This record gives C-alpha cells, sequence and structure tokens, in this order.
C-alpha cells in the first residue's frame, strides 16, 4: 500500500550495465555496414514519406532518435566528433561498443566496473603515445611536389568506382578547386553542381559560384551577359506581372479611377523595377520566380536578371560577390551590391547556366558533373566529396598513419604485447582492448564482400613481421601497405576517435543504475 | 520424407555436444587438485558415495549422452597408458570444445580448428621437451609436500636416505624406487624427536650374527616358518640354540627373502630401510606415519620418472604464450585455433587458483608475465618456470620447492584431449532409428 | 465476511502482524535506499544515469541529485532523506554517511529484533554508543588547519572534498576554489558561500577556468559603455520595445503613412522612457528579456551602460545582492526600487566578454569562479562539486578540527565502540557492538566501489589500528588491497561533518526504529 516507489521505473547492478552494453551494440549494428566508402546504404523513412538513402554514420544517428539513454550518450559523443574532426562517428560508435562486448563476459564473472576504466584509461595512452610514435610528417618526401602525392591520394579513393577510367581527370580537378580557396579551408565552401548527360570528360571546373539556372521566362535576344564590373544584386522579391505575393485590388465605381488603379498594380513592379535600377544593379538574382514584364524592362536598361535562384546559391553568391542579402528593394545600395572580373552565360549541355567569376571575397566555387544519368552524377557528387576532404586533410595536418585498420592493428598488436607484461586485472583487459580494435579492418572486408577470417589472419601476421603500415585493400581481396598506396589519416583524428571511443565507453562502464523521476 | 526415427543437424548439435562436454567438467572442476572439494555420488538406490578423486568420480558417474561417453573412455585410456591426469584432460577439453564452438559461429570451419589443434599440440610438446629437468634440495623436495613440519630437515633427512637406500636396478639397469619396501612404525617414546631411521627389515614377531637365514613354508638360527610349528619341535631348536619363530606372515617372508629390539608391546626382530615413529601422543605420530609415506612416494615419482616438469599451472601458462606467438607465423586460418588453444590451457591454473580460494584473474595474470619475460630475453633478472601457491595463493618457483610431474602426464594430456576435441568436433549430424 | 484481515482496520492501511512484523518493511525500505547510494561513495563511485523530469538525461554521482530526482514515497525512507536534508545544514558533506550508515543500523536492528530484543532496547544502545562516539572523535582529532589563509594550506584541506565528487580535476579545483575561498576569511564572522556566486559558460575544458571579483554574467554589454561607476542601477525583465500602456492604447494601422507615424512613434516612446532612466542618473540597466536595435542608439544617447542577461536566476541574484527589483512595466523610474554598486564595468577573460559587478569602496566579499567546459552535463556536476568545497570550509570557520579519511576513523571509532559494549553489562552491549559494526559498512562501501574486496580490507585495518597505528585508512587502487597512512597522503575530513552525520544517522534510525505501524488517513 505505501510503496516506496510507486510506478517508479528502475534497476541497478549488473543487470543494468549488461542492459546499457546490448543497447550500445544496437546502435552500432545500424552504423555497422556503413563503414568504408563502399559501405552498404540505410534507408530511413520520416512522418512525411519521404525516404533518405545514404551510408553516412553522422546523418543516420542524427535521424534514428532512440530513447534509450546509453544509446544517446554515444550518438552525443558523435556530435563532439564532428566539431573535433568532422568525421569518424562511425569509427567510434563501431569501436566503443566493440569494448563493451569484449569487457561484457568479464563483468558477469563478477568483475568490478572500476576496474575496467582502468584499463581503458590505461591502453588508450599507451596507444596514444605509439600513434605520435608511428605517424610521419609527410611534405617534401623525395622532392616531389605535393600536388602530385595529393592527386594519388584521390585517386586510390576514387579507384574502382564509376569515373575509375578518368579518375586521373577528376583527380586533378578536385586538387584544383582545393588549391583554388584561401587558408582557412572549409568543405561548405566548394559546390557540386550536376548536369544531365555527355561523357566524363565534359564535367566543368567552374572558378566561381554558379547554379542549375532553372529560369525559363521570356527576354530572350536581349541582356548583353557579359559584364567586366558589374554589381550583383541578392533578392528574394518577385517581380511577376500577376504575383501571388504582391496585388493591388482597390474597388471603386468610377472608370476613370480604374485606369489608375490598373496602372497603380503595374506602378508596384515598375517602382520595384526602378529601384533596382536606380542603385545600379547589373545582375538580378532573385530568389522567387520573376515575370516576363520584368525582363523586358532590364533588356531595355542593358541590365540582366533571372529568377527561381534556390537559397545556397543566394548566400553562397553572398559570401562570393561580397554583399548581402535584401528580401526588399527599397533600401538597395552599394553595401550589398557584389562586384566581380567576369558575369557570363554559358550553355554547358544545351541549358543555360549563370556563373560569376574573380569576386573580390571569391572563397568558393562549384564542380559541375556531366554523366549519363542522375545517379551516377549524386553518387559522384559524394565520391568527389570524400577525395576533396582527403585532400584538405592532407594540407591541414601533414602527419599521418595507414588507413584501412593498419594501425588498429598495430595498436592491437603493442597493447596485447604489453598486457602480457601486467600482472593484475588490466592483462586481460588491455588484451580484450586490443582485441576490439580488430572490428574496424574487420567489417571493412565484411562490408567490400571479402573474407575477413582470411584477410585479418593473415594480416595479423604481416604485423608480427614488421609490417607497421599494413592494411586492407577496398579493391584487392590482399594486404597491401596502405602507407605506400597513398592511403593515408591523420594521425590526430586517430587519437580522438579512442579517446572519444574509450571516454563513451568507461562512461557507460562507470553507470550502474538508471533513475526515472514520474513526471 | 518417411522414416522410422528423427534426424537433425546444425550448429545446434555440435553445441548440444559442447554443452554436454561442458557439464561432465564442471562435475570435476572444483575437485582439481590437492585442496579439490569433495563431491557426493548417489545411486539409484540411495546410497550416497563421498570422495575428490576426479578420476574415480568419473569411472563412476553416469551421464546419459554420446560426446559425455567419449570423455568416459577416454578418461580409461588415459588411466591404463598413465595412471594420471584424468581430470585435467576432461577439462582441457570441454574448454577447446568451448572455444571451438564459438570459432564456429565466426565462420571458421571445424577442419581448421581441427588443423590448428594438431599443429599446437605439436609444437607444444617440441617446446615442453626443450624445458624439462632430468634426474639430479632433495631435502627441499619432501620438505614443501610435508604437523610433521614442525622439524623440516629432522624428518625429511629421514625421508631422503629411505627413498636412496631402495635404489636397485631390477631390470636391464633400469632402476626404479619399489613402492612396498619401507616400514614405517609409530611409538610414545619420551619425545617427537626420538624417531630413528633403520637400515634393515623390521619384523613384527617374537622367539644371534648367524649368516644363515632360513626361509621355508611348510608345517611342522633366523628359521622363519609360515605354517607354524608344534609345541615339541620347539624344544629341538633349544637344544641346538635356533632362534626359530612360528606363524610368519606371508608377506613379511616376501620381503625377508628379498632383504636377504625393546619396543613399545611388540619387540620387533631386525635383520641388519625403516623408521619407527616415536612421539609423545597416539593424534601426533599416527598423522606422522602417512605424512612420511605421502611425501617419501612424492620424491618417488620424480626420481623414477626421470624426466619431469614443473606441475602448479607453470606448463599451461608457458604453453600459453609461444603458442600464441607460433600463431602468428603460419596464418592460412590457423591462427584463431591455435591462439584459441592458448587460452584453453588457462584453465588448469584458473582452476586450480579458484580452488584455492585466491583471486584467479589475478594469480594466472601474474603466472604469465614471469613466463613472458622469459620469452624477450634469457636475462637472470626475468623470472623463469614460476608455478602457483595453492597453501599460500601466489607464484611460486616449482623447481625449488619440489612440485613436479611426470612428462608423460602433460604430454600425453594434451594429445588425448586434442584427441577427444576433435573426436566430437568431427560430429555435424544426429541420426536416429 | 469472515475470517477477517489481520490487523487492517485503519482506511485499509496494510498492518503487517507480528509475525509479518511489519518494523521489517520499514527497514527494508531504507535498506533499499542506501544500495542506490551506496556505489556512489568514494572517489570510484558509479555514477548514475538520472533522468529528469523535464525527459532530459543527466550523468552525475552526488547522492542530493540523487534524492532531489529519485521520488522517495515511502515515510520510512523520508525521515533518512530529511535528516540529509539536515545534513545539508551546518555543514555541506556527509550526505552518503546518513544514508549507508543508517541503513546499516537499521540492516543490524533487525538482527537483534530476529534475536528477539525490544525496539527500545535497541534504542537507548544506540543512544548511548552515539554518546560514546561524540567522546571518543576529539581523541581522533590529529591534525587541523594553521589558520594562515593560504592557497597552500586550503587547497591541501579542500583535495579531499573536491576528491569524490569530480575525480582527475582534483588538483586544479582545489586551488581554484581555494582563491575564491581565501579572498573573504578576512571578514571575520561574515564568510558565506552565497556570496561565491558559480556561474559556467561553453567552453573547452574545466583547465580553462579562471577566478575573479565582483558578480561575473557571461553575457557581454549591449551597450557601448566599458566602465562606470554608478551605484544607482534598475532591472527591468520587461523587454525593451515599443511601449504599450496597459489601458486599452488601440493602435489603428491603415495606410503606410499611419505605419511609419506610429513606428515613429515607437522611436519617440523609447526615447522618452530611456530619458527618464538618465533624469534619475542611472547609467547602469539590466534587461532580462531582448533589446531593441533603437534602444542601442538611445543607450549610447544618454550614455547608460544597457546589460543583458536572460537567465531569470542571474537577475535574482542583483535583486538580493545590490537590491535593485525587477519591475513588470517598460522601465519605471523609481529610485526607491534601484540598487547599489561601487564598481561596474565590462571584462574580457578567457576571449569572452563579461559584465562585472564588484565592491571597490566598500569592504566587500562577492567573488565568483568562472567555469568553461565542452559539455554542460559534466560542467554543471563541477558546479556541485565546489560547493562542497566551499561548504567545508565553511564549517572551517568554526572550530578548525580535522580526521583521518579513508575509512581510517570508521575502524577506530568501532574499535573503541566495541570496547565499551564488552565492559558494558546487560542488554546493551548488543546494540552497542552494533553500532560499531554499522561504521564498517562504510569502508566496506570505500572498498567495494574501488574493485577491492572488502573483507581484506577490514582485517587489514583492524590488524594496524590494535596496534596503535592510526591514521591508517584505505588505499585507492584497482589492484592493490593494502592500506596507507592518511594524514601523509593528505586525506582528512571535517570534525563537524563526522560529528552531525552521527548524531543525525542515529536519530533518523531510531525515529524509524519507533515507528512500529503506518497507517493512512482522510483530512
Ligand atoms: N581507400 C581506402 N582504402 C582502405 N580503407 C579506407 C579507404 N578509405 C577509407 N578507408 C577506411 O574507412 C574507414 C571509415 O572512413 P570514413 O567513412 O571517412 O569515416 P566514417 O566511416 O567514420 O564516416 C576509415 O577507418 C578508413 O581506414
Ligand atoms: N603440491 C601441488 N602444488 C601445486 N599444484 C599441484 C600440487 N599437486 C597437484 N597439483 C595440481 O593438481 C592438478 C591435478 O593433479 P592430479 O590429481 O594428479 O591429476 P587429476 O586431477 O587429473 O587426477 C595438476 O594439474 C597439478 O598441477
Ligand atoms: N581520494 C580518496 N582516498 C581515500 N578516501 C577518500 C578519498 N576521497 C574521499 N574519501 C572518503 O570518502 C568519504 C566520503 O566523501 P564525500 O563523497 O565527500 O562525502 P559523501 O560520500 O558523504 O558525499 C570521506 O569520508 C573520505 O574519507
Amino acid at each position: 500500500v505505501i510503496l516506496l516507489k510507486e510506478g517508479t521505473d528502475s534497476s541497478q547492478g549488473i543487470p543494468q550495465l549488461v542492459s546499457n552494453i546490448s543497447a550500445c551494440q544496437v546502435i552500432a549494428e545500424a552504423v555497422r555496414t556503413t563503414l568504408g566508402p563502399r559501405g552498404m546504404d540505410k534507408l530511413i523513412v520520416d512522418g512525411r514519406g519521404k525516404a533518405t538513402i545514404s551510408n553516412d554514420g553522422a546523418t543516420i544517428l542524427k535521424l534514428l532518435d532512440v530513447v534509450h539513454p546509453a544509446a544517446k550518450t554515444l550518438v552525443d559523443i558523435a556530435k563532439s566528433q564532428d566539431a573535433e574532426v568532422g568525421d569518424g562517428t562511425t569509427s567510434v560508435t563501431l569501436l566503443a561498443a566493440e569494448f563493451l562486448k569484449q569487457v561484457k563476459p568479464y563483468v558477469e564473472e563478477g568483475l568490478h566496473p572500476q576496474i575496467i576504466i582502468r584499463a581503458f584509461r590505461t591502453a588508450t595512452q599507451l596507444a596514444v603515445n605509439k600513434i605520435k610514435e608511428i605517424a610521419v610528417t609527410v611534405k617534401k618526401a623525395d622532392k616531389v611536389e605535393q600536388r602530385k602525392l595529393l592527386e594519388k591520394c584521390a585517386m586510390t579513393a576514387l579507384s574502382s568506382k564509376l569515373i575509375s577510367q578518368q579518375k586521373a581527370f577528376f583527380a586533378k580537378m578536385v586538387v584544383d578547386a582545393v588549391m583554388m580557396l584561401d587558408d582557412l579551408l572549409q568543405l561548405k565552401m566548394i559546390g557540386i553542381k550536376k548536369v544531365q548527360g555527355g561523357a566524363l570528360e565534359d564535367s566543368q571546373l567552374v572558378a566561381g559560384v554558379a547554379f542549375k539556372k532553372t529560369f525559363s521566362y521570356a527576354g530572350f535576344e536581349m541582356q548583353p551577359k557579359k559584364y567586366h564590373n558589374p554589381k550583383i544584386a541578392l533578392l528574394n522579391v518577385e517581380l511577376e506581372l500577376k504575383a501571388e505575393k504582391d496585388n493591388a485590388e482597390i474597388r471603386v465605381h468610377t472608370v476613370e479611377d480604374y485606369q489608375a488603379i490598373v496602372d497603380a498594380e503595374w506602378n508596384i513592379l515598375y517602382d520595384k523595377l526602378e529601384k533596382i535600377h536606380h542603385s545600379g544593379a547589373k545582375v538580378v538574382s532573385s530568389k522567387l520566380p520573376i515575370g516576363d514584364v520584368a525582363t523586358q524592362y532590364f533588356a531595355d536598361r542593358d541590365m540582366f536578371c533571372a529568377g527561381r535562384v534556390p537559397e545556397e546559391d543566394l548566400k553562397r553568391t553572398m559570401m562570393a560577390c561580397g554583399g548581402s542579402i535584401q528580401t526588399s528593394v527599397n533600401a538597395l545600395s552599394a553595401d550589398v551590391l557584389g562586384r566581380c572580373q567576369v558575369f557570363e552565360e554559358t550553355q554547358i549541355g544545351g541549358e543555360r547556366y549563370n556563373f560569376f567569376t574573380g569576386c573580390p571575397k571569391a572563397k568558393t566555387c562549384t564542380f559541375i558533373l556531366r554523366g549519363g544519368a542522375e545517379q551516377f552524377m549524386e553518387e559522384t557528387e559524394r565520391s568527389l566529396h570524400d577525395a576533396i576532404m582527403i585532400v584538405r586533410r592532407a594540407i591541414k595536418n601533414d602527419s599521418v598513419v595507414a588507413g584501412g585498420g593498419a594501425i588498429e592493428m598495430e595498436l592491437s598488436k603493442y597493447l596485447r604485447d604489453y598486457s602480457r607484461t601486467i600482472p593484475g586485472k588490466q592483462q586481460l583487459l588491455i588484451g580484450a582492448y586490443a582485441k576490439a580494435l580488430e572490428i574496424i579492418p574487420r567489417q571493412l572486408c565484411d562490408n567490400a564482400g571479402f573474407d575477413a577470417t582470411n584477410i585479418l589472419n593473415k594480416l595479423r601476421a604481416r604485423h608480427a613481421q614488421g609490417g607497421t603500415w599494413y592494411g586492407v585493400d577496398i579493391n584487392n581481396e590482399d594486404i597491401a601497405d596502405n602507407f605506400e598506396a597513398f592511403v593515408w589519416e591523420p594521425a590526430m583524428v586517430r587519437i580522438n576517435a579512442l579517446t572519444a571511443a574509450s571516454e563513451a565507453a568507461c562512461l557507460i562502464v562507470s553507470v550502474d543504475e538508471t533513475i526515472k523521476n514520474p513526471r | 520424407l518417411s522414416v522410422f526415427g528423427d534426424r537433425s543437424t546444425g550448429e545446434t548439435i555440435r553445441s548440444q555436444n559442447v554443452m554436454a562436454a561442458a557439464s561432465i567438467a564442471n562435475i570435476v572442476k572444483s575437485s582439481l587438485g590437492p585442496v579439490g572439494l569433495d563431491k557426493m555420488l548417489v545411486d539409484d538406490i540411495g546410497d550416497v558415495t563421498i570422495t575428490n578423486d576426479g578420476a574415480t568420480i568419473l569411472k563412476l558417474l553416469e551421464v546419459e549422452h554420446p560426446a559425455a561417453k567419449v570423455l568416459c573412455e577416454l578418461a580409461d585410456l588415459q588411466d591404463k597408458e598413465v595412471g594420471d591426469g584424468t581430470t585435467s584432460v576432461v577439462i582441457i577439453a570441454a574448454e577447446l570444445l568451448k572455444n571451438a564452438d564459438e570459432l564456429v559461429k565466426q565462420k571458421i570451419h571445424p577442419t581448421s580448428v581441427i588443423s590448428g589443434y594438431r599443429l599446437a599440440c605439436k609444437e607444444a610438446v617440441r617446446y615442453i621437451n626443450e624445458n624439462l629437468i632430468v634426474n639430479t634440495c632433495l631435502i627441499n623436495a619432501a620438505k614443501t609436500s610435508m604437523i610433521i613440519g614442525i622439524n623440516g630437515d629432522f624428518f625429511a633427512n629421514m625421508v631422503v636416505d629411505a627413498v636412496l637406500a631402495i635404489k636397485y636396478t631390477d631390470i636391464r639397469g633400469q632402476p626404479r624406487y619399489p613402492v612396498n619396501s619401507v616400514n614405517i612404525l609409530k611409538a610414545h617414546g619420551r619425545s617427537q624427536m626420538e624417531s630413528m631411521l633403520i637400515s634393515g627389515y623390521a619384523l613384527n614377531c617374537v622367539v644371534i650374527v648367524n649368516a644363515k637365514i632360513a626361509c621355508l613354508d611348510f608345517s611342522l638360527n633366523v628359521i622363519l616358518t609360515t605354517g607354524g610349528i608344534d609345541d615339541m619341535c620347539l624344544k629341538y631348536f633349544v637344544e641346538a640354540g635356533a632362534m626359530a619363530v612360528r606363524r610368519v606372515l606371508k608377506r613379511d617372508l616376501k620381503r625377508i627373502a628379498k632383504a636377504s629390539e625393546r619396543i613399545c608391546d611388540d619387540e620387533l626382530i631386525l635383520i641388519k630401510a625403516s623408521i619407527i615413529l616415536r612421539g609423545a601422543n597416539d593424534f601426533m605420530c599416527d598423522e606422522m606415519e602417512r605424512s612420511l609415506h605421502d611425501a617419501l612416494c612424492v620424491v618417488k615419482r620424480v626420481l623414477e620418472s626421470k624426466s619431469v616438469v614443473p606441475g602448479g599451472g607453470a606448463v599451461e601458462a608457458a604453453l600459453s604464450i609461444y603458442l600464441e606467438n607460433y600463431a602468428t607465423s603460419m596464418g592460412s586460418r590457423e591462427q584463431l585455433a591455435i591462439a584459441e588453444f592458448a587460452r584453453s590451457l588457462l584453465v588448469i591454473p584458473n582452476t586450480l587458483a579458484v580452488n584455492a580460494a585466491q583471486d584467479s584473474t589475478d594469480l594466472v595474470a601474474k603466472l604469465r608475465a614471469f613466463h613472458n619475460e622469459a620469452q624477450v630475453n634469457p636475462e637472470r633478472k626475468n623470472l623463469k618456470w614460476i608455478g602457483l601457491d595453492l597453501s599460500n595463493g601466489k607464484p611460486r618457483d616449482n623447481k625449488q620447492a619440489g612440485v613436479f610431474e611426470p612428462t608423460i602426464v602433460k604430454v600425453k594430456s594434451l594429445k588425448f584431449a586434442t584427441e577427444a576435441a576433435i573426436t566430437i568436433l568431427r560430429i555435424d549430424d544426429l541420426i536416429k532409428l | 465476511k469472515a475470517p477477517g484481515f489481520a490487523q487492517m482496520l485503519k482506511e485499509g492501511a496494510k498492518h503487517f502482524s507480528g509475525l509479518e512484523e511489519a518494523v521489517y518493511r520499514n527497514i527494508q525500505a531504507c535498506k533499499e535506499l542506501a544500495q542506490t547510494t551506496r556505489t556512489a561513495y568514494g572517489p570510484n563511485g558509479m555514477n548514475k544515469m538520472v533522468i529528469n523530469h523535464l525527459e532530459k538525461l543527466f550523468v552525475t554521482n552526488d547522492a542530493a541529485t540523487i534524492l532531489r530526482e529519485l521520488e522517495v514515497q515511502h515515510p520510512a525512507a523520508k525521515m533518512i532523506v530529511m535528516a540529509s536534508h539536515m545534513q545539508e545544514q551546518e555543514v555541506g558533506d556527509g550526505t552518503n554517511f546518513v544514508l549507508v550508515f543508517a541503513g546499516a543500523l537499521l540492516e543490524l536492528a533487525e538482527e537483534l529484533l530476529r534475536i528477539g530484543l525490544s525496539v527500545s532496547e535497541v534504542i537507548e544502545g544506540y543512544e548511548i554508543a552515539c554518546r560514546k562516539a561524540h567522546e571518543i572523535l576529539p581523541n581522533l582529532v590529529c591534525c587541523s588547519a594553521k589558520n594562515l589563509r593560504d592557497i597552500d594550506e586550503v587547497s591541501s584541506l579542500l583535495r579531499t572534498s573536491i576528491m569524490s565528487k569530480q575525480y582527475g580535476n582534483e588538483v586544479f579545483l582545489a586551488k581554484l576554489i581555494a582563491q575564491a575561498c581565501v579572498s573573504i576569511f578576512p571578514d571575520s564572522g561574515h564568510f558565506n558561500v552565497d556570496n561565491i556566486r558559480v556561474c559556467k559558460i561553453l567552453g573547452s575544458g574545466i583547465s580553462s577556468s579562471s577566478v575573479l571579483h565582483g558578480m561575473v554574467f557571461k553575457k557581454e554589454t549591449e551597450g557601448d559603455v566599458t566602465s562606470v561607476k554608478d551605484a544607482k542601477i534598475a532591472v527591468y525583465s520587461c523587454p525593451f520595445d515599443g511601449m504599450i500602456t496597459e489601458t486599452k492604447g488601440t493602435v489603428l494601422i491603415k495606410t503606410a503613412e499611419e505605419l511609419m507615424n506610429f513606428s515613429k512613434g515607437e522611436e519617440n516612446l523609447m526615447d522618452a522612457q530611456v530619458k527618464a532612466i538618465a533624469d534619475t542618473g542611472a547609467n547602469v540597466v539590466v534587461t532580462g528579456g531582448k533589446v531593441a536595435d533603437m534602444a542601442l542608439h538611445y543607450a549610447n544617447k544618454y550614455n547608460i551602460m544597457l546589460v543583458r542577461l536572460n537567465s531569470k536566476w542571474d537577475l535574482r541574484r542583483l535583486c538580493k545582492t545590490v537590491g535593485a527589483t525587477a519591475l513588470p512595466r517598460l522601465t519605471p523610474p523609481v529610485l526607491e526600487e534601484m540598487g547599489h554598486c561601487d564598481s561596474v564595468y565590462l571584462s574580457e577573460v578567457g576571449d569572452t566578454q563579461v559584465v562585472v559587478f564588484k565592491h571597490e569602496k566598500e569592504d566587500g566579499a562577492i567573488s565568483t569562479i568562472v567555469l568553461r567546459g565542452s559539455t554542460d552535463n559534466l560542467m554543471d556536476d563541477i558546479e556541485r562539486a565546489v560547493d562542497d568545497g566551499v561548504n567545508t570550509f565553511k564549517v572551517l570557520t568554526r572550530d578548525k578540527r580535522l580526521v583521518p579519511g579513508g575509512g581510517a576513523t570508521e575502524i577506530e571509532l568501532a574499535k573503541q565502540i566495541t570496547s565499551y559494549g564488552e565492559t558494558c553489562p546487560g542488554l546493551e552491549q548488543y546494540a552497542i557492538k552494533k553500532f560499531a559494526e554499522a561504521f564498517e559498512a562504510i569502508p566496506r562501501a570505500l572498498a567495494e566501489n574501488s574493485g577491492v574486496k572488502a573483507n581484506e580490507v577490514i582485517s587489514k585495518l583492524y590488524a594496524v589500528h590494535q596496534e596503535g597505528n592510526k591514521n591508517v585508512g584505505l588505499d585507492i587502487e584497482a589492484e592493490v588491497p593494502a592500506v596507507k597512512d592518511m594524514l601523509e597522503a593528505g586525506i582528512l575530513d571535517t570534525y563537524l561533518g563526522k560529528y552531525w552525520a552521527i548524531k543525525l544517522a542515529t536519530n533518523a534510525a531510531v525515529t524509524v526504529l519507533r515507528v512500529d505501524q503506518i497507517i493512512m488517513a482522510k483530512p
């Protein structure tokens, strides 16, 4: 009758930790197959009914929104990994659950959770010291130009893909697109656009900002496209004749007043048209559509105008032209007007495309894709994005380590050999920590269809002989030196992954009870 | 399908034979070692048999399962061939099947697992033969095994002289150490220090420097008659002066034939080994009788089986490190098989540590650390050939402590355990009629 | 219909019969409360996955935070919780002591009631042993604070309080909390934990934190004024915007002409209302809501330092510190409701502009520890460890007496109480001897949470304590079950912490034992 809980759910002890360990594996299973470039995809549907298909561990975890709190901790650790690195969310979540899986039977055998944390904190620090030891700085290897090595990195990431034959052409432009930016590199600054039809060689490398230019209204044979120093207007105003937004419905009882009302409704479009010309905007780029009449206005005034621009391309032009977005047109002045050296309409692929070039704030560019279908350009959009990240990270940090699970097997060797010389309960735990590192190369083999048993066993033998960089080759079903293959990753990224992985496992292992306030 | 019986296959049948073999090991897991706990055996009648011997349990245990019966037949082969190690064989085999069943769940075929166990057992025997110790502290040997321990060197010095006096070839220059040669007795004379060694046979009978020792069995100076002597015939021996005795035991005459004082209430006819234990009370000296015969046999098994090896899990801890390093040299799907063979051997020091009421995860880790340092470099700062102290609960150099076993036990126990795991793991189907 | 229910006669309240042992049910509820908090004891305490009433996930190891979110309903358990709330007064530590020790007394009392001892004989024995404990505890005082107000002295003592609430940061927090506490001890008989207001900012980590004087606030100054010593301060929780009266004030906008006029009317209203602030001479204002863009021009027009503090509790500190109250209307020019401050200015620390309210002319005792952290959860847990550290020295403003830690006192105090229990004849020896074993539950929890065998630790402590080797406690180590001297290691507790905890834990258990039947009642 007088009950202590009264509907309050709560449990503690070994059953609580084992319960949280199984929930952590459920989150890894949702992103276990997405590991690698050739990883399997995941389909997610929301209440709207639209499906999202992608193998991005960061985007997948944001969409699941699991209610279990141990899972919320892993998902939150991925967000800190994005701000810290921007990638490695699948490795952190997949590797953190592997530490929990290996210490699961020892927890059941009565080993205290606190003793497990001392091993993770110890083995992690020993691993970080080994990463900085094995990590090599590569700036002028054999006096080779950095553009040459950076192309070998992007070619290997794009090898065995839809652009496999023309990977060299895509390799040059990817490096050139990254070289076009300033010192403060950024992935969001570069855009990638798609153009249906045509061969892969016809893919253009735009220097400035561009957009699809869905504008298909009247006003042809006029509007001289070329400009040497135009003033680019950034607006979201609709200049349609009968606009859904702007109208004038004035009911009167006089014929003479209707002539002014029909003209006054026309004056709203004309006054807005004149305010654009009043400030001297040579290029009018609007978010909303524009009517046929407004096209004839600027066509007569020696000015260009084309609406139906997405919001992203405008804001990407905001950082490029050096102006600002102005929804209105009355206060349009030089403080929001842009500048560029060459603005010209190009007919790449038959469709009209507008682009700027040589702007003062030209901190962006655009990559046009040419292929036989849309999915070839959608896969190539992200496939080249991976190569852009590889080229970016090599410029930022020159200290790197062999990818493809090569470092995970050396740390598995060092920590396993170090655990042997550690008397106490830390021996089996540091050894379990070592064996947990082998899940990264094991899934790269499973996700690639290869036999993980034969490769991981052959790979462990090569590491015992002295191979400090051998790992998994996604293309050929064999062991290959990822360091010689220019498959590199930064040393700090691998450090922050183990730190975030160990911190996540320790936080879950340090938990004993889950309390729930009924409210 | 229409058949007069049943049929079944898959992972469950290998697991059923694994879960069956694991049950037999757990029945004799806690009874491993000298401090093994006793176990009851309730027959269908209702009676109860209590003992701690793992070999005795398996012979009397009855479990209706084919896989379990293989381990019962396995223990009989190891018993008749050697007569020791049947408990460790059943436990080691069950652990190999446990780890093997886990590999089969990882898409590791049994033929790859079997090929690894055949390699791990082979190299393990080579590593064992490389780190043996041959017949060569005999005061410290029986000391560790031995209330008699209050005076270590006093009682133990008599044991090394007893076991050495019995040294005799008896076959083609074999020399062994016979068992029924020492005659341990007791007394209560004035102290526990008056116990004395005797270099001769102590005959418990009652009625001279005559070399003639007459040995006769038929019924009627040192004349022995097993069939008894009539009353009148004793008078004729007094005429010549013979020390003739009647009603001589059969077992005594065999020792007297092979061989050739004022004692409390039974004066012994000494021929001029044996040790008469003069004590204080029956409680103290009676325990000293069996305490001498026990540690005397431990020294006997060392000097008989000329090749021995350190016990206490020293072998299993060393093989766990060597086989783990040898695995990386082979590859070809044999790493996980040989690597899991290494972990399976750790059950012996893990089981003995639990039976000794100690943290097995600590002792097994401390035991592997010393053996690992032995493989890194041959320097003397690195500890070598370390075992387990079951009394104190800590590592101990069994080379000095005198804890050894015959080499054939540790060698054949791995061969029998590997052959049984292979026999059970090769099964992949069940057919009933 | 007969047979009736045994003893159930009062509002259907379950009256457990004599065979059912109604006293045992209350002991089980208090016993279960300890097991939740027994694992949160010491530096190796296991954190709790707490879910707030707002479906918010917080991870912590504080005992008081658990009981707040854990809605305790059994009134027998509420007595120990009310003792913990009383433990928060007169001292800022020992909450798990009251929970773990009281549960140990109730756990061992059930063993006595099963033998057949009366409930009153157990109560009288515990009250007697509590008196002996208060007589034995001063003799255990080994060292005391040197009373020098040195950061080295203060940081050495705070290590034990900060530890067991935030491990790893024992070194930094001991120095950061010390710098804020030593600045007020010169105010003899006026030190208050309330004066040290903790403010937390999202940042790199705890190492990036610092200590500052006055009431620091992370939100920078919205105005363009740097420093002003104007005591006239006024807080207005209403957001700065177009003024509207409490009357009708119906604004009818029809044409674009009237739109710009009344849009300019808002400019005249804010200019007229902000003008009233300067007319009173109040060049310092704090906003609770947003700020209009035109008001920023008027703030710089009359040279009024405008500040934006969006948190309500940030304003309550000012209402209780300087006295400026938060009125509901748009800038009521009421000088009576204004505050007083000797110096106010903006400051940039850690690449972050923060407002400062300090007292240059007046004596002043206000301070603030600007915490930095990447995760608000872990950063909020560091705040609770600061309060346990500041309150530790708020007790040392009283008689400065320390005792050993790590369970050293609990075995030395149990050893001495067991002696008096052996000499004292009668039935009181059972409850007195069990009162000593109730102290063993503390290092048993301290050893269990460290992953160490409990009985192996208690045997070593009683052995060395029998040799007179006092000051010997538990060595915090995952693999080593050995012990070491806590004094030389620098682990020391407070005398009043154990005094008030032993007193309230005994009374909390006695109040439960005195109860034998819980009855419901309708008003
Ligand atoms: N070309 C490649 N060859 C072999 N391994 C690769 C290659 N590219 C990436 N990997 C491996 O795939 C793993 C995941 O990479 P990535 O997808 O960038 O991170 P995440 O999977 O966390 O999003 C890395 O650990 C890396 O070793
Ligand atoms: N004195 C001792 N010290 C340490 N270990 C011992 C000692 N005597 C026996 N053992 C251990 O007990 C185990 C079982 O011995 P034994 O009973 O002869 O074989 P089984 O148990 O198979 O019948 C052996 O593996 C050995 O390591
Ligand atoms: N680092 C440490 N080493 C040994 N003992 C400690 C350590 N930290 C705390 N303790 C012990 O833990 C006990 C509880 O400390 P604390 O958590 O501050 O109070 P409570 O547990 O009541 O909240 C203290 O009595 C102290 O002796």
